[PDB]
């Protein structure tokens, strides 16, 4: 298949995720735009619990952006 | 082996090649239409890629019939062709029945085309 | 319940039994002067010097080490290049040591000769001709191809469907080679160190060239290290420097000399580019499916030992198998002698081989064999 | 491996180009049909509704074939489009011919022949559109049919085909009853199956297509219920669930 | 093979032509056929191989007629001899209505293998005959020159044989064939011949209802359907 | 060689899409057939009753003559167009030559028009092997079958579809001149063969008979019962 | 309560199990023989009696044998011990094989005979002739000069129970069986894998009739695919070994090889070929007979209520396996437990039936098609 | 998911505390367990359930193939795994993932029931049952396939009141609307409603939760997707 | 030419037409046509090789193979 071995490290890295270490939490950032690791098991509560969507600079937020550069 | 023809059914769902045209449709400069309570509003973004391209040459939103008009997203050269085909069926309408083409009609012709 | 306690019984009855139960000058003399007798370990020498000898020897892992002759030795019979024994404690060549055999090379060689005529193989004379002439006669009778001035190919590669005959055909040859046959292992080839088969591979040539006329059968070349794909990975690296080092030994710089490769491979295809290449293997004989008259030959061979009816037309049997290796003909001669077994008839009879061959072919799932089909007829 | 051309035949005699239309068929809205005494009715399910699209078009999955017949289509919305018209070609050209209304068994045969030819010829796809065929014959009195992308057709007094079809047909199987559908009590049958096939809660007059046919004064008239009728049948629906309540 | 398989329009790298070669391995599914041409006529003989007690016997045809002077045996798909037997009767009849005579057996032959050859021309009736045949046809018939019994193969190729064996069994049978044929032979000697070789080369026993046996000869007809002889012929071997 | 191709051959000698189309008949429901000196009979199984699904448009055992009924095993929908052509053939060969068609005609040109697909690709070979039985002009009965690979065989008594070769095997061993004696006898070899594969159902069977004289009748399915009870009470006195 | 005397019986023949010097030749040598004595390769034998001895740390000095019992059994290739400080040989060499190899050998099979397998009769014929009947009357294959069929394949459906067979050939075998799993070669060093197939075999021929059986054999053999990304399998490699020891030259002499393969087609033609495989046995799924023995087989040792139709589940259900049929008589038993019910109603059987095949969901639109 | 408790205790707990029961019913044990939900909720839990109140040695063997024929060791996941599970002779082993062929192959020949000791019970939980191998799912090797449905509005009120335990909810919440307002939840999604809501009070900086806290929550953790024009079909 | 210097060929034998034959030949293998030929001649007893036997050779090394196949006589 060979597409089953990449499969295999999803169902590797969700099996680490499920609940690590409760309260000393090994938080687990992500910051992939692709859709194929994007299963519904990684996005259920418990796996990846909270979703942020980074919109593009828009006006006021720009303007943040260039006075700090600036 | 799907995905490379129309003749051929997805192993599952819907062919992808209608699918793929719908991603050049989604690559269009922006068409926007507001139906109104007098009237129908239709638009484009007409950008040149340079100032050398004249904006009085080919027009994005052109006439069918008197009562009729198109607009168009997605490849520029297609749209030429469906709006010659488009214009002579309300034509061939209008020598068959002498009368406009009703919008709707005109809409079910040029889909089957 | 009863007949459990009795085996409980028995197996008591044997407890009590068994603890019932329980209620040469070599070894003399010898061993008092053999204990105190030194050790001497084997190592190898490269080198001699002017005046003191000072031979310097690499012990096989350990160091080069400058040993001096032992008083009891003569320098002349120390030489260069010569396997010694050196005393640790000593540290001097108390006694040269002899060329190391390397015995499992020597296991390789076949020593015995099977018993297979090259009567027993049917259906393939010109295969056996083709080897005859690069295996037999140009080593029993080497005069004619001088006579026209042709060497013999001195290479042979076996291919063809499995079951042909192609072994068979070399066992024949082993019978009545009059010369060395040496059959290869080819999982011996492959070693746990790196290059340590290729090393072996140099041996095997070594002594093929110190015996005089002899042919190597590399059957499945295959395991060998036919392939080169030698990707990045180099998983099959150290085989795939086994092979090449079996390649230049086989040819180039001085070949074989006097050795006459015969390799067999159910599947050419996968074999490595450079063996395929003639010179290392001129002759290229493909054993091929047994046509009618084969098939018929391979059946009365077969069906010899079998008791049987004499009126038996082996030539309807070998029509009815259509396409059929030489081992399932012979399947079909056994499977026919199994039915008579299953019905207690001593004989054989014609039919008893047309159930088999319908069960050795037809009924394998072999689909073309059973019809059901109308289709042709 | 065995896919591609419709013409390839699969080494168990399958042809996986057909069967895979057919299971398409699947993602699409539910039609269902009740072959009811004294009437028959075809009722769809409207997907994809939004507040900017208008709805203009009377109705949009029921398409009337002929004065005494109509359809309901599930399937590739171009080859429905394609398929209604010849339908309609059909029709008028039997009238044409013998003057009679197509008998709806015949109408039903004709375009299976065209569906099945398409799988026999190597260079088009099989149609991907499944249909329900309602109409009134004098032949053989009032009919319900079902067409499928391989061209094979049959009669049900009940049947559904889009979306969850199974979960239909079981509802139907066990709430019909045979010779005592008395149209409203099918229309009633109609509404409940649908609360079940569809994920929609409340299963609101937007979402439901219903269109009826009966012969009225020995003339055929099929009607598509307006959505105030079919807002009376929902709050029925609903007040028997009240009435449901407690007792369950 | 190794590929170069797909069409008779492809050619492999050694010339050769697949495809024309496999239909000619489609002859040997069907059942041995042998034809001996003596002065006297020539005799047709083949093997039944009925499947089924339940089927009727006159439905394999394996012997037909294509005219009063010919006769014709088919070893090969059944349906691919259909097309070729009507072309040959079409054509005797044809050859009758335009030159009010009987057609010569090489000349059948011949008219038959030009269909045959027919595998991809791309100009006949396009869409017909993509591939070979795979049906191999003896025709025996006495004609002005004489009897005569001429073979056709899957590639339109057609020889005269004064003996000559068709179908599975067909390279045993000529084997047989040789050493029984001789320039003397009589019709009725040649016929006790084909059934002896028949019956060497079928495993089932030679009984009447298994040989079908056909018989052409100057003086009569066709005559090809032995008939109740089939028993008394093989009793007498 | 390719099984995948129509017209490709096979190196043993074979075109295996056509024995592929073979398969769909073997899937198809058992039907049986017999010839019988008066009354050729025809029989049918797996009635498979769907509950809210009517039964008169499932039609397995189709007539295509006055003379001559078929029986189809295999793809319903491509049995469907086979059975038209051959009842177009059938008027027409009444307007081109004025006699009813013989059923060996009809057979043959069922066969041809079946060959006919098998010969080219950008067309699948019918999937069906229909068995036609009928009597002749002249008061002959006889019975055919045509294979999906396009040839044609007659036959005494014959079965096709899914345990034909079951059924076969019954009938090697029961028909005989004895059983074809009477009308009512060749009715009962037929249901007998068709139970022993129809399973215990029993009522999965539509029997249909042609008298030869007559017209094609579907057996009533009280009519079946009565024959069904009889064949158990010869068992029993067998017993 | 009989219970207590089976325990006993157990433990008893364990404890049996556990139950199985010259004044002056022995102490000589166990003084000649070190505390620790280390086993190393012989590579060269002397007439003097010192012979050259390979070892781990390769001294190969020529060492003296004075071996009480014989000395004449020395060969190149043998393990002989050496002491651990002296290095001599102590005496005769030691002859163990390895240890991978001696756990396949198996002495005792849990399953008795063909008894408990019902429906496999043909099956069962065929394994007999060619494994239990040469053994028991040699002359019969002799006197039709035949020389008896020594491999067989078993291929069939899963739960067919091929493997059952192979347990009852275990029960009533003289030949000593080796239980080797297709799997059980995958040693990660180049090489050793394929010389472990060569063990195996070499200990099959020491141990003179033995059965062999290598379930799962598609591991091992399959295809005989080219290295394709180069990462080079050596599977092939041992599978050649096993090709080369079935028929590769030389003889295999009296070992016989049973093998089992859900699939069949995967496996590569050389090994399935007349000479490895002479006799192929194919397990169908049961049709109905065969079911009626195995429903009978698994039910006989519980309690049966007149009620239950052991016909009925057979024929209402096509399609169940022989381990299926084990596994409705288990879930047959718990569902009469939940109703505190020893004895099973014919209601426990249906609802059982139902609980066992819910994962089997088989077929698509194919029925208004055909 | 009470019942499916039910049968994984029958599976494992019931054979291992009362062997006899078997014997005399005459049945053999069931060695095997496979549980397969399409959410696959709640298929750990239970098997951590049964590790915390076992009796049993547990091993838990989710890991994939580092050994075999790579330069990793040999036969450890599945030869290796059996022979542990042999020294503790009450053993239940938990697989989370059909791995490499030939380690599958491996583990279906130890799964055969050569164990006479056996008292090892494998209580594999991989969703997508369609891909898992028809061997590894014949009933001999797997007994049992318990299934693991999305939870119903009863059973979401009853894993809501369970993450709720620790909640100061206000006095005036309806969790059993709040089960409603969700269908179709992946359990998990109703353990999020309760985590999400939590926070809503977190960042408003109040330990006192509330009814509409909840339904922000349920909004939060479900997640819509569409597409336009493609709705063809 | 080169290998078969030592070889008694015939004088009719044409180098350059068997050159156009082998299209796609190793030099190797263009030394195994000369050697087998050899061979071939010695097999019919020849004192000399013919270019036939030349031409057989290359058929040899190709591992083609002859025969008549009908289809084309
Ligand atoms: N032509 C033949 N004549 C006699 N016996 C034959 C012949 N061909 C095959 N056999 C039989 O087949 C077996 C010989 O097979 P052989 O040792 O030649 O290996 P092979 O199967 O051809 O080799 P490979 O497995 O590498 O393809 C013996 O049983 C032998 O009797
Ligand atoms: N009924 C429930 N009550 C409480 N929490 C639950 C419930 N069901 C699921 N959960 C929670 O949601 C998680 C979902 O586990 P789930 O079985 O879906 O995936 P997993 O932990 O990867 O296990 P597996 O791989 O076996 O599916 C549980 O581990 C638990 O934290």
């Amino acid at each position: 298949g060979a597409d089953r071995e990449v499969q295999r490290i999803l169902l590797e890295l969700l099996n680490q995720m499920d609940g690590f270490d409760q309260n000393v939490n090994v938080k687990v950032i992500m910051a992939t735009n692709r859709a194929d690791t994007l299963d519904p098991a990684l996005l259920r509560p418990g796996r990846l619990d909270r979703k942020i969507e980074f919109p593009l600079p828009d006006r006021r937020q720009k303007r943040l952006i260039f006075s700090t550069i600036t | 082996g799907y995905s490379f023809s129309l003749t051929t059914f997805s192993p599952s769902g819907k062919l992808v090649q209608i699918e793929y045209a719908l991603a050049a449709v989604a690559g269009g400069a922006p068409s926007v239409g507001i139906k109104a309570a007098n009237g129908v509003v239709l638009a484009t973004e007409k950008k040149q890629k340079s100032i050398l391209y004249d904006e009085r040459s080919v027009h994005k939103v052109e006439p069918i019939t008197k009562h009729i008009g198109l607009v168009y997203s997605g490849m520029g050269p297609d749209y030429r062709v469906l709006v010659h085909r488009a214009r002579k069926l309300a034509q061939q309408y209008y020598l068959v029945y002498q009368e406009p083409i009703p919008t709707a009609q005109l809409v079910q012709r040029v889909a089957s085309v | 319940d009863d007949i459990q306690q009795l085996l409980k019984k028995i197996n008591e009855l044997t407890g009590i039994k068994e603890s019932d139960t329980g209620l040469l000058a070599a070894d003399k003399q010898t061993l008092q002067s053999e204990q105190p007798l030194q050790v001497a370990r084997c190592t190898k020498i490269i080198n001699a010097d002017s005046e003191d000898p000072k031979y310097i020897i690499n012990v096989k892992q350990f160091a080069k080490f400058v040993v001096d002759l032992s008083d009891q030795v003569a320098p002349t019979d120390i030489e260069e290049g010569m396997r010694v024994g050196v005393d640790r404690n000593k540290y001097q060549i108390h006694i040269p040591l002899p060329p190391k055999i390397d015995p499992t090379v020597t296991m390789m060689q076949v020593e015995e000769k099977p018993d297979v005529t090259y009567s027993d193989v049917g259906g393939c004379k010109e295969q056996i001709e083709k080897l005859r002439e690069v295996v037999e006669t140009p080593l029993l009778h080497p005069e004619r191809f001088v006579n026209l001035g042709i060497e013999p190919p001195k290479g042979v590669l076996l291919f063809g469907p499995p079951g042909t005959g192609k072994t068979l055909c070399a066992r024949a040859v082993a019978n009545r080679t009059d010369a060395c046959f040496i059959r290869v292992i080819g999982s011996e080839l492959v070693q746990k160190y790196v290059g340590e088969g290729a090393r072996m591979v140099r041996e095997l040539f070594e002594m093929a060239r110190t015996k005089k006329a002899c042919l190597i059968f590399f059957d499945e070349i295959d395991a060998i290290g036919g392939a080169r794909f030698d990707d990045g990975a180099g998983g099959d690296n150290e085989v795939q420097r086994t092979m090449l080092e079996l390649i230049n030994q086989l040819d180039g710089f001085d070949p074989r000399g006097n050795i006459k490769v015969l390799m067999a491979t159910n599947r050419p295809d996968t074999l490595d580019p450079a063996l395929m290449r003639p010179g290392r293997l001129d002759r290229k004989i493909e054993f091929s499916l047994p046509d009618l008259e084969g098939r018929t030959h391979i059946f009365k061979i077969h069906a010899r030992s079998m008791s049987v009816e004499r009126d038996i037309r082996f030539e309807l049997l070998a029509r009815l198998c259509p396409n059929s290796t030489g081992a399932e003909i012979r399947s079909v001669c056994t499977e026919a002698g199994m039915f008579a077994i299953r019905a207690r008839r001593k004989i054989a009879t014609e039919k008893d081989f047309l159930e088999a061959v319908n069960k050795v072919i037809k009924s394998y799932a072999k689909f073309s064999a059973t019809p059901r089909y109308m289709t042709y007829n | 491996r065995y896919d591609s051309r419709t013409t390839i035949f699969s080494p168990e005699g399958r042809l996986y180009q057909v069967e895979y239309a057919m299971e398409a068929i699947g993602h699409a809205g539910t039609c269902l049909g009740i072959l009811a005494n004294d009437g028959v009715l075809l009722a769809a399910e409207r997907r994809n509704i939004h507040k900017l699209l208008d709805e203009v078009f009377f109705s949009e999955k029921i398409y009337k074939l002929n004065e005494d017949m109509a359809c309901s289509v599930a399937g590739i919305t171009s080859d429905a489009n394609v398929l209604t018209n010849e339908l309609r070609l059909i029709a008028q050209r039997y009238l044409l011919q013998y003057q009679e209304p197509i008998p709806c068994e015949q109408l039903v045969t004709a375009l299976c022949d065209i569906k099945q030819a398409y799988t026999q010829f190597g260079g088009k796809r099989p149609f991907g559109v499944s249909l329900l065929y309602i109409g009134w014959d004098k032949h053989y009195g009032f009919q319900l049919y079902q067409s499928d992308p391989s061209g094979n057709y049959g009669g049900w007094k009940a049947t559904c085909i889009g979306n969850n079809s199974a979960a239909a047909v079981s509802m139907l199987k066990q709430d019909y009853k045979e010779g005592e559908m008395t149209l409203k009590s099918a229309l009633a049958l109609a509404i409940k199956v649908l609360n079940k096939t569809m994920d929609v809660s409340k299963l609101s007059a937007e979402k439901v297509e219903i269109a009826t046919l009966t012969r009225e004064n020995g003339k055929t008239v099929i009607r598509v219920l307006k959505q105030k009728e079919v807002e009376q049948l929902i709050k029925k629906h609903e007040e028997e669930e009240a009435k449901a309540e407690r007792e369950k | 093979r190794s590929e170069y398989d797909r069409g008779v329009n492809t050619f492999s790298p050694e010339g050769r032509l697949f495809q024309v070669e496999y239909a000619i391995e489609a002859i040997k599914l069907g059942s041995t056929a042998i034809g001996i041409q003596t002065s006297e006529g020539v005799c047709l003989a083949v093997e039944k191989r009925i499947t089924s007690p339940l089927m009727e016997p006159s439905s394999i045809e394996k012997i037909v007629e294509i005219d009063a002077h010919i006769g014709c045996a088919m070893s090969g798909l059944i349906a691919d001899a259909k097309t070729l037997i009507d072309k040959a009767r079409v054509e005797t009849q044809n050859h009758w209505f335009t030159y009010n005579e009987t057609m010569t057996v090489e000349s059948v032959t011949q008219a038959v293998s030009n269909l045959a050859l027919q595998f991809g021309e791309e100009d006949a009736d396009p869409g017909a005959m993509s591939r070979p045949f795979g049906v191999a046809l003896l025709f025996g018939g006495v004609d002005e020159k004489g009897p005569q019994l001429f073979h056709m193969d899957p590639s339109g190729t057609f020889v005269q044989c004064d003996a000559r064996a068709i179908g599975s069994a067909s390279e045993g049978a000529q084997s047989s064939l040789q050493e029984v044929y001789h320039k003397s032979m009589t019709l009725k000697e040649a016929i006790k011949s084909s059934l002896i070789i028949l019956k060497q080369v079928m495993e089932e026993k030679l009984n009447a209802t298994n040989i079908e046996l056909a018989t052409v000869q100057p003086g009569q007809n066709f005559h090809m359907f032995t008939k109740e002889e089939l028993e008394e012929v093989i009793k007498d071997i | 060689s390719y099984d995948r191709a129509i017209t490709v051959f096979s190196p043993d000698g074979h075109l295996f899409q056509v024995e592929y189309a073979q398969e769909a008949v073997k899937k198809g429901s058992t039907a049986v057939g017999v010839r019988g000196r008066d009354i050729v009979v025809l029989g049918v199984e797996k009635k498979s009753v769907a509950k809210l699904q009517d039964e008169r448009t499932v039609r397995k055992i189709c007539a295509l003559d006055d003379n001559v009924c078929m029986a189809f095993a295999g793809l319903t929908a491509d049995a469907r167009i086979v059975i038209n052509r051959a009842r177009v053939e059938c008027q027409s060969h009444r307007l081109t030559v004025e006699d009813p068609v013989t059923v060996e005609y009809i057979t043959r040109y069922i066969a041809s028009l079946k060959q006919r697909y098998t010969q080219s690709n950008g067309r699948r070979p019918f999937g069906i092997s229909a068995l036609i039985v009928g009597f002749d002009f002249d008061g002959t009965p006889r019975l055919y079958q045509t294979d999906p690979s396009g040839t044609y065989h007659a036959w005494k008594a014959n079965a096709i579809g899914r345990g034909a070769k079951s059924v076969r095997e019954f009938l090697e061993k029961n028909y005989t001149d004895e059983a074809i004696e009477t009308d009512d006898l060749t009715i009962k070899l037929v249901i007998k063969a068709l139970l022993e594969v129809v399973q215990s159902g029993g009522k999965n069977i539509e029997l249909a008979v042609m008298r030869r004289d007559q017209s094609l009748k579907i057996l009533n399915p009280e009519e079946i019962e009565k024959y069904v009870a009889e064949i158990e009470k010869e068992k029993e006195e067998n017993e | 309560l009989e219970r207590i005397k089976d325990y006993l019986l157990m433990e008893e023949e364990f404890i049996r199990n556990q139950e199985q010097k010259q004044e002056e030749e022995r102490s000589k040598v166990d003084d000649l023989r070190g505390t620790p004595m280390s086993v190393g390769t012989l590579e060269e034998i002397i007439d003097d009696n010192h012979a050259i001895v390979s070892t781990s740390v390769g001294s190969e000095h020529y060492v003296s044998i004075l071996s009480f019992v014989d000395k004449d059994l020395l060969e190149p290739g043998c393990s002989v011990l050496l002491n651990h400080k002296v290095h001599a040989v102590i005496g005769v060499l030691m002859d163990d094989t390895d240890p991978l190899v001696t756990v396949m050998k198996v002495e005792k099979a849990p399953q008795e005979t063909y008894a408990d397998i019902g429906g496999l009769d043909n099956q069962i014929q065929e394994i007999k002739e060619s494994v239990e009947l040469p053994l028991t009357h040699p002359e019969y294959y002799e006197e039709m000069g035949i020389k008896p069929p020594k491999g067989v394949i078993l291929y069939g459906p899963p739960g067919t129970g091929k493997t059952l067979l192979a347990k009852a050939v275990a029960n009533q075998t003289s030949a000593t069986f080796l239980r080797v799993v297709g799997s059980e070669l995958i040693q990660k060093y180049l090489g050793d894998g394929p010389k472990l197939v060569r063990e195996l075999f070499r200990v099959a021929e020491e141990h003179a009739p033995s059965i062999v059986f290598i379930d799962e054999i598609d591991a091992i053999g399959t295809k005989r695919y080219d290295s394709n990304s180069g990462g080079e399998r050596e599977i092939q490699r041992t599978m050649l070994e096993l090709l080369n020891q079935l028929d590769g030259f030389d003889s295999r002499g009296d070992v016989k090889v049973i093998m089992a393969t859900n699939r069949i087609e995967t496996l590569d033609p050389a090994l399935i070929r007349p000479g490895r495989i002479d006799r192929k046995i194919e397990f169908p799924l049961p049709d109905e007979k065969t079911k009626k023995r195995i429903f009978q087989i698994h039910t006989s040792r519980m309690t049966l209520a007149d009620d239950v139709t052991l016909d009925d589940l057979i024929m209402a259900k096509d399609d169940l396996s022989g381990a299926d049929i084990k596994a409705i008589c288990t879930e047959a038993g718990l569902m009469a437990l939940r109703e505190r019910r020893m004895k099973v109603t014919n209601e426990d059987f249906k609802k059982s039936k139902e609980n066992v095949l819910y994962k089997k969901q088989e077929g698509t639109p194919e029925g208004l098609y055909l | 998911l009470d019942k499916q408790i039910k049968e994984i205790k029958e599976v494992i707990e019931l054979p291992v505390k009362h062997p006899e029961l078997f014997e005399a019913l005459g049945i053999a044990q069931p060695k095997g367990v496979l549980l397969y939900g399409p959410p696959g909720t709640g298929k750990t839990l239970l098997a951590r359930a049964v590790a915390h109140h076992t009796d049993c040695t547990f091993i838990r063997v989710s890991g994939s193939e580092l050994v075999q024929k790579f330069i990793g060791e040999g036969a450890r996941m599945v030869r290796e795994l059996f022979v542990m599970a042999r020294e503790h002779a009450p053993s239940i082993i938990f697989m989370d993932e059909s791995e490499v062929q030939r380690t599958m192959l491996e583990l279906l020949n130890q799964l055969d029931g050569f164990e006479a000791t056996k008292n090892i019970k494998v209580i594999m939980a991989t969703n997508r049952i369609d891909i898992l191998d028809s061997a590894l799912l014949r009933p001999g090797r797997i007994d049992r396939k318990i299934e693991f449905p999305p939870p119903n509005e009863e059973a979401r009120l009853d894993i809501l009141k369970i993450h709720s335990r620790k909640m100061n909810l206000t006095r005036g919440i309806n969790l059993r609307k709040i089960a409603e307002l969700m269908p179709g939840a992946s359990g998990a999604e109703v353990k999020g409603v309760c985590t999400e809501a939590g926070m809503y009070a977190l960042r408003e900086r109040r330990v006192h939760v509330t009814q509409e806290d909840f339904e922000m929550a349920v909004a939060k953790v479900m997640q819509k997707d569409s597409e336009k024009n493609m709705s063809i079909k | 030419q080169i290998h078969s210097r030592k070889m008694n060929v015939s004088p009719d034998v044409n180098y350059e037409e068997l050159a156009r034959c082998t299209d796609d030949f190793n030099g190797a293998q263009c030394k195994a046509v000369c050697v087998e030929a050899g061979m071939i001649a010695l097999r019919r007893g020849a004192t000399e090789l013919t270019h036939e036997d030349y031409m057989e050779g290359i058929l040899e090394v190709q591992a083609k193979k002859k025969a008549n196949l009908q289809y084309y006589a």
